[PDB]
């Protein structure tokens, strides 16, 4: 069983450099190429280059020459990709992967955010229907998670007990700040009789908010 | 490693490449110069999914096996990774087979475009061989 | 040289049991084509290599073919788990990927459930006013949302977000948020969210009055 374990998410400011690791296991490290690919929403997938561990050989896509540099440490069976002169255009998800007749698994990917914005906890607001709203068979409630940075945030309802009937929308960026919303739907007679709370966590700021929805 | 010009000429000579199949030493040094710039670790991706390896840029489709190239033949019966050593032995052995394939040194693209028909002796000139 | 791969259809939908065919056209001829499958939130998986060879774990209903500047990926009989984005790739000197074909599940049309929410008292005290409108569980994905303040259509200050096709009922959901300042919000009375979907010639209207 071959595996490729990449390092965690990165948050870097413009002009800096970052090095992402890809720990390989389950095969002879020096005998196979490890390729790297970049993914951005809308832009799709782009091949960056590759390295053959132990020999030190590397091949780069013409578009990434000078931007990426691959190295490897055979003592730990780990390959690395260093990206220099970072800009917002470098933000995205990066993968290391195999591509051969023996195996072709991809690493889990590493998310990179390049911005000058500062880490900010989200404001969490409850969304409840207007007092004049006509009651139906089902009632929908929500939480507005606004003004945070960087991604991501985790949203649950009633500590996860409310899994079904939930829609957490993708965050939208503006003025270097993210905003997201989540909706939950339950029978009209069950609220406010039964409490509904959205739990919003933001790892980057080590914050956790439990917001009860009220009328 | 990046071989010195004369250093490589001496190494190729001891490996019996001077006048091998009629090709004077200068031919081999010139080929290595334009194929890999004397870099034993040089690699270049091709278009058929193959990759060229080492100081003489040996191809993974017909000569060495790299385990990911379509239509592999491995006529040199050797892993491509073995052609990236600071020791040129493997590359030389395979090169001796390539030059006997029926096209002489024309097998090397860089040799055809930058060495063939030129004064290749200039590539060993000044070397104390 | 940059070999451009154009995939079509860019987005398509199919019902279980249906035959699916997607194409990948190259700006220049290529010797072989590769295909990868990616599902939302996870790493791509190589699916087909060397034009027609199936990667490990890939079911036989999948087949790959083509040559020159035209290649294709075919699913003999669509299965629910085949919903994903398929990317083709030419693996030459400077590898490039196509823009991908997004394969979604086809199901019966469903009208959205629209819900509008006034700004929370907490956000208002902070000086901001976001009005949120949820348009949930509809199909097809195509939908239009229009905001109106006191009857007049409002364009600026509106931001939308769409969820991926639901894994349970295969529907789509959308969120639309109109953000204004506390003062601007307090200088208007009625706020309306109008959803126009193919399931009806008349849009679904939800609104509330601040006063």
């Amino acid at each position: 069983e071959v595996q490729l374990q990449q390092s965690g998410a990165e948050l870097m400011k413009p002009g800096a450099s970052v090095k992402i690791s890809c720990k390989a296991s389950g095969y002879t490290f020096s005998d196979y190429w490890i390729e790297w690919v970049k993914q951005r929403p809308g832009h799709g997938l782009e091949w960056i280059g590759e390295i053959l561990p132990g020999s030190g050989s590397t091949n780069y896509h013409e578009r990434f020459k000078g931007k990426a540099t691959f190295t490897a440490d055979t003592s730990s069976s780990t390959a690395y990709m260093q990206l220099n002169s970072l800009t917002s255009e470098d933000s995205g998800v990066y993968y290391c992967l195999h591509g051969n007749y023996d195996f072709d698994g991809w690493g889990q990917g590493t998310t990179l955010t390049v911005s000058s914005a500062k880490t900010t906890p989200p404001s969490v607001y409850p969304l409840a229907p207007g007092s004049a709203a006509q009651t139906n068979s089902m009632v929908t409630l929500g939480c507005l998670v606004k003004g945070y940075f960087p991604e991501p945030v985790t949203v649950t309802w009633n500590s996860g007990s409310l899994s079904s009937g939930v829609h957490t929308f993708p965050a939208v960026l503006q003025s270097d700040l993210y905003t997201l919303s989540s909706s939950v739907t339950v029978p009209s007679s069950t609220w406010p009789s039964e409490t509904v709370t959205c739990n919003v966590a933001h790892p980057a700021s080590s914050t956790k908010v439990d917001k009860k929805i009220l009328d | 490693k990046v071989f010195g010009r004369c250093e490589l000429a001496a190494a190729m000579k001891r490996h019996g490449l001077d006048n091998y199949r009629g090709y004077s030493l200068g031919n081999w040094v010139c080929a290595a110069k334009f194929e890999s710039n004397f870099n034993t670790q040089a690699t270049n991706r091709n278009t058929d999914g193959s990759t060229d390896y080492g100081i003489l840029q040996i191809n993974s489709r017909w000569w060495c096996n790299d385990g990911r190239t379509p239509g592999s033949r491995n006529l040199c019966n050797i892993p491509c990774s073995a052609l990236l050593s600071s020791d040129i032995t493997a590359s030389v052995n395979c090169a001796k087979k390539i030059v006997s394939d029926g096209n002489g040194m024309n097998a090397w693209v860089a040799w055809r475009n930058r060495c063939k028909g030129t004064d290749v002796q200039a590539w060993i000139r000044g070397c104390r061989l | 040289m940059d070999i451009v791969l154009t995939q079509s259809p860019a987005i398509m939908s199919a019902s279980p049991g249906e035959k699916v065919t997607m194409t990948c056209s190259a700006s220049s001829s290529v010797n072989y084509m590769y295909w990868y499958q990616q599902k939302s939130g996870t790493s791509p998986k190589r699916w087909i290599y060397d034009t027609s060879k199936l990667a490990s774990g890939v079911p036989v209903r999948f087949s790959g073919s083509g040559s020159g500047t035209s290649y294709s990926l075919t699913i003999s009989s669509m299965e629910t788990e085949d919903a994903a984005t398929y990317y083709c790739q030419q693996w030459g000197r400077n590898p490039t990927f196509g823009g991908g074909t997004k394969l979604e599940i086809k199901r019966a049309d469903a009208a959205p459930t629209v819900s509008i929410f006034p700004p929370s008292s907490e956000q208002l005290t902070s000086g901001g006013a976001s009005v949120v409108c949820f348009l949930n569980n509809f199909y097809p994905k195509d939908i239009n949302v229009k905001w109106k303040i006191d009857g007049s259509e409002r364009q600026n200050g509106v931001l939308n977000s769409w969820t991926d096709q639901d894994s349970k009922d295969s529907t789509y959901s959308m969120s639309s948020t109109l953000t204004l300042t506390k003062d601007e919000y307090e200088r208007h009375n009625s706020y309306t969210c109008e959803a126009t979907h193919k399931t009806s010639t008349s849009p679904i209207v939800k609104s509330f009055n601040r006063n």
